[PDB]
RNA sequence: UAAUAACCGCAACAGGUCUCCAAGAAGCAAAAUCUUUAGUUAAAUAGAAUAACGCAGGUAAGGGAAGUCGGCAACAUAGCUCUGUAAGUUAGCAAGAAAGAGUAGCUCUGGUGAUUAUCGAAUCAGAACUUUAAAGGUUAGGGG
RNA sequence: GUCAUCUAAUUAGUGACGCGCAUGAAUGGAUCACCGUGAUUCCCACUGUCCCUAUCUGCAAUCUAGUGAAACCACAGUCAA
RNA sequence: UGUCGGCUCUUCCUAUCCAUUUCAAGCAGAAUUGAAAAAAGGUAUGAUUGUUCACCAUUUAAUAGGGAACGUGAGCUGGGUUUAGACCGUCGUGAGACAGGUUAGUUUUACCCUACCGUUUCGGUAGAUUUUCAAAGUAUUUAGAUAGUAGCACAACUCAGUACGAGAGGAACCGUUGUGUCACGCCACUGGAUUAUUCAAUUAUUUGAUCAAAUAGUGUUGAGAAUCUAACACGUGUUGAAAUAAUGGCUGAAAGCCUCUCAAGCCAGAAUUUCGUCUAGAUGAAUACUUUGUCUUUUUCUUGUUACUUUAGUACAAUUGAAAAU
RNA sequence: CUGUUGCUUAUAGACGAUGGCAUCAGAAAUCGGUGUUGUAAGCUUUAGAGUUUCUUAAUCAAUACUCUCGGGUAUUGAAUG
């Protein structure tokens, strides 16, 4: 027969199956499509998420309802130390996809890249890279080298950089870097290796890859939830109290004469630790020199971007930050691979330039009230402590 | 703004905000604030208010 | 009738959900039927915000007006509500005043204070407010 | 032994099986809850992790039966004192009808007796002052 | 059934009409005050019954050491026509 | 073969209710009416009845019709039907009968194979020798045959009291701004749970009293951080190009004229299809380090792999294989 | 080179898996920062309504100010040294 009354189907056919990821760091699958007319530029990076606060946004709108006062907007700081260049790769098109030709390396490579080759550091005789060093400056060795740009720059089409994160900028107790290629969109291959092999061991830092005031497509990797039943899972609705062996899950899997269990009924598993990737996430503030601390022309304050007590579960945000509009995927910790948009917005929303009348900096636990420790000493007076 | 009852200053974006049917409006901090007020609770006589503290020394 | 766009605000009235009557029309409760506008969905009771339309039958009150379908617009709800300005407020009990479709209120009075979301929307009820919170 | 191991149930079965003796606190109560003399710490095995779906016990914003065959389940009223208590009626009842007020702590005062001032009993009433404004830990009517 | 009433809405309830397929007088007819772990309807209070599901505790479930059965079983086990 | 209905959930058909694109009207506007492309999306809340059905009160853009053993009971519920108690009405001399009525009436097992959702462990892809090379092992960065697919809809301002029309009445394209729901998240702000038996208070019993606790399987109450979460907070899915379907057309024969073509050649046109983007993904690629430089088989060491060890045996550089297009 | 094992391991988790570190490891306290509750225990303010007395003082006394923005707790899935 027929369902008696129809209803949207719940969860998304999209994304099964729902195969949680290994790695920890989400590979960005896709990058903005190339225009050749244009100077050599990087697009994309690759920070650290690291918690959120709130912030109270003066609206630069036209044509709209919001309040002149300012509106209350969630943000999200995305610690970002500069990454550093270790190589380059080249692709070329052929009737199976892209296909890597060479890969050129820096000479000097740190032991947070070393790390990345073997499984146990501790016990490895760490000897990564080092006939690759010790030839470096040999005219065999060199000649080789001279033969891999040329190779590139006639028979490829896309040209990547090897770009590795600092490990001992960030809080995080992870030694070892994260790799990232990050495809460069520009001139001719002439001049994109020419731009690559410039790079090479040089530091990049994240206002050299972004802008102001523009949208991303953050990915990343979700939260980690394990085992999950029918009514977290999809969302079915839960049974009536009378049932017997138990409520929260789906009561017909199928009907009869298909004789199998159909691909799209709503099943137990694990949701949890997921890839996903967010489009069109506007940034604020950009946490590079000037703008690295949290004051305003409004409110002209002091202070660091860390909240009184640091980010929970994190620390202390002391190196370039993004500040980003919403939630982003993923928990504090986490490894965020932002990139610049495929798809530009267009929206005058996304044409607004944003006007940031305050920032909360105050402590995360709780229901705090002052925003900087040296402004709760003053309003509380002297303790019995200390005096 | 200055809470109701605790006589604290209210961050931004921060409280909850009642309105009696005689047209008054008070704004508070938390709602261990609100709830002591609903129970007609003097501040007077709390001793982590701000009223007290001014009241006193 | 209604000037606007209304924002978001989070119903907190449902269906058979008694609501006072502000009026001075001599109804005492109107309990809401439906919810003028209402994007329905399966198993989904009508919800009733604030500046919301909505039409209500009288359960007591006087006579030419009891027992009859009427359309009434909540003034003040009891549900909390965020305004986009970050300010988090609730009133002390809900209440609605009867309107025709055309938003021309039938009383001539409000009592109690008037939530701003549901003066704006309609023009002919903020010049009645005492108050407009 | 006279039983959550000696009896009858296929057994060291949460079932069944007639009696005598009986401490304190608290209350109207051999009620619920805690302890003294007495008995026991073993009575179809335990450790780790703290997923789903469960059995048992809970709580919740705004609305309050719109859920459903049906207020099923759950929530709510609950002790005592005072005031008050309808229709109907076999004149007995309905009636704890419905409804409203009080209840704590500390310091005091008075009333209720025996022997010719002393001595003994928990019981009722009243007055100040203070607080987190008081039967509600347990027991404990939903009403029309 | 029809007509009033109950509700915004009543195959339900109550009160009236009675050519009653097929009621009717110890196969008892009419009448109920009290009483009932009896049957039915509507109000007040109350609430996760529901909007709409969230979260907390014990025992399990999962893994492990020891011990360790039963129902069932032609051979067995991917689909379309 | 557990025989009605309902709750829950998935999918499929189009004989389409709404949204998109078009023709016709006795289409001036608004409303409506007939038909064509099209099944990717959506199709409600309640009173009575066990009801499917029905009839009413609302709401929405619409509240369309159907199938899957009259989908779905080791998924549930047991309202009806459909055993055993009882009552009434008619029939029967009597036991008793009644698709007539009323009330009360036990819903068993998955630990098996497969299916589906998740999760591991071992194996693995055959033609490469510019030593600046080639192959195997370990690891990282990538690649993407295939499979899925995601965004829809409404409202307000302007257009505009304009076009139309005598008047009554009365739209639309671009643009701006919000809402609802679906999907993906997320913990700052607001709300909820809370055995941090956190801090405080307090009822009954016991430590001679104070302090400090304990017991009532968490005594109870108030506040309550962390974490979880919101249908209760808040962000993203306004995102581009090409080709199409119904239809409207261009040049144009057949058939000296006419015709969009049951002709050759083209253009505009859908919520459509395909790239783009999102998720899972097999054979692969590059680089780093260890080796190997023709070769495998059997025993054997390791948690396991490669290199490695012994006795053997096997060939030793030199004539092959491309026009494209019609 | 990989695996086991260890940190009673986290950014993961039913078990495997996955992610980090493995002597510059790791853990434990302590001191700060940040939070939750509401002024700790000892004695004093004839505070204190009254009773009792020596016989014209002390004793007892809910509550209550001073020391007291005090004490207690604070990663257990919080952040420094």
């Amino acid at each position: 027969s027929h369902r008696k009354f129809e209803a949207p189907r719940h969860g998304s056919l999209a994304f099964h199956p729902r195969k949680r990821v290994h790695k920890v760091r989400a590979t960005v699958s896709a990058f903005p499509k190339d225009n050749a007319a244009e100077k050599p530029h990087l697009t994309g990076f690759l920070g650290f998420k690291a918690g959120m606060t709130h912030v109270i946004r003066e609206v630069k709108r036209t044509n709209t309802k919001l309040p002149k006062d300012g509106v209350l907007e969630p943000v999200t700081i995305i610690e970002t130390p500069p990454m550093v260049v270790a190589g380059f790769v080249g692709y070329k098109k052929t009737t199976t996809g892209l296909k890597p030709i060479t890969a050129v390396f820096a000479e000097h490579i740190a032991d947070e890249f070393k790390r990345r080759y073997t499984k146990k550091w501790y016990k490895n005789t760490k000897n990564q890279f080092a006939v690759h060093t010790e030839k470096y400056n040999d005219v065999k060795a060199k000649s080789k080298r001279e033969r891999q740009i040329r190779l590139i720059k006639n028979r490829c089409d896309v040209v990547r950089v090897i770009a590795h994160t600092q490990m001992a900028l960030v809080p995080l107790k992870q030694k070892k870097a994260e790799v990232m290629e990050i495809q460069i969109n520009g001139g001719s291959i002439a001049e994109k290796v020419d731009f690559a092999v410039s790079l090479l061991e040089k530091q990049i830092s994240v206002n050299s890859v972004f802008g102001t005031d523009e949208c991303i497509d953050v990915c990343s990797v979700t939260k980690g939830h394990g085992y999950n039943g029918v009514i977290k899972r999809f969302g079915v609705r839960h049974l009536p109290r009378k049932t017997h062996r138990g409520l929260r899950k789906v009561a017909c899997v199928g009907a009869w004469h298909p004789a199998r269990v159909s691909w799209t009924v709503a099943r137990a598993g694990q949701m949890g630790f997921f890839k996903r990737t967010e489009v069109n996430k506007k940034i604020y503030r950009l946490g590079c020199g000037d703008l690295k601390n949290a004051k305003t022309e409004f409110d002209i304050t002091e202070k660091g971007i860390t909240p009184m007590g640091g980010f929970p579960h994190y620390g202390v945000v002391k190196n370039d930050f993004l500040m980003i509009k919403g939630t982003v995927a993923g928990i504090r910790r986490r490894v965020i691979s932002l990139r610049k948009a495929c798809f530009p917005s267009t929206t005058r929303t996304a044409q607004e330039q944003i006007v940031l009348k305050f920032i909360d900096t105050s402590s995360k636990y709780g229901h705090s009230r002052f925003q900087t420790t040296t402004e709760k000493k003053a309003r509380m007076g002297p303790m019995k402590k200390d005096l | 703004q200055v809470c109701a009852f605790s006589g604290f200053k209210i961050p931004v974006a921060k409280g909850r905000k009642y309105v009696r049917l005689d047209l008054k409006s008070f704004t508070f901090i938390n709602k261990k604030s609100l709830m002591q007020f609903l129970r007609k609770t003097n501040p007077r006589k709390v001793f982590w208010t701000a009223i007290y503290r001014q009241l006193n020394k | 009738g209604r000037q606007g766009n209304k924002f978001r605000v989070t119903c907190g009235l449902n269906n058979a959900s008694t609501v006072n009557c502000a009026d001075n029309t001599g109804a005492k409760t109107l309990t809401i039927i439906s919810v003028k506008g209402f994007h329905g969905r399966l198993n989904r009771l009508p919800r009733a915000g604030c500046g919301d339309m909505v039409v209500a039958t009288c359960k007591k009150g006087k006579p030419e007006y009891r027992k009859k379908m009427h359309t009434a617009v909540i003034i003040r709800q009891r549900r909390t509500w965020r305004r986009k300005d970050g300010v988090t407020l609730y009133f002390e009990d809900n209440a609605a005043v009867i309107v025709n479709m055309k938003g021309e209120m039938k009383g001539s009075a409000i009592t109690g204070p008037v939530s701003k979301e549901s003066a704006d929307l309609w023009p002919k009820i903020s010049s009645n407010a005492p108050t407009i919170v």
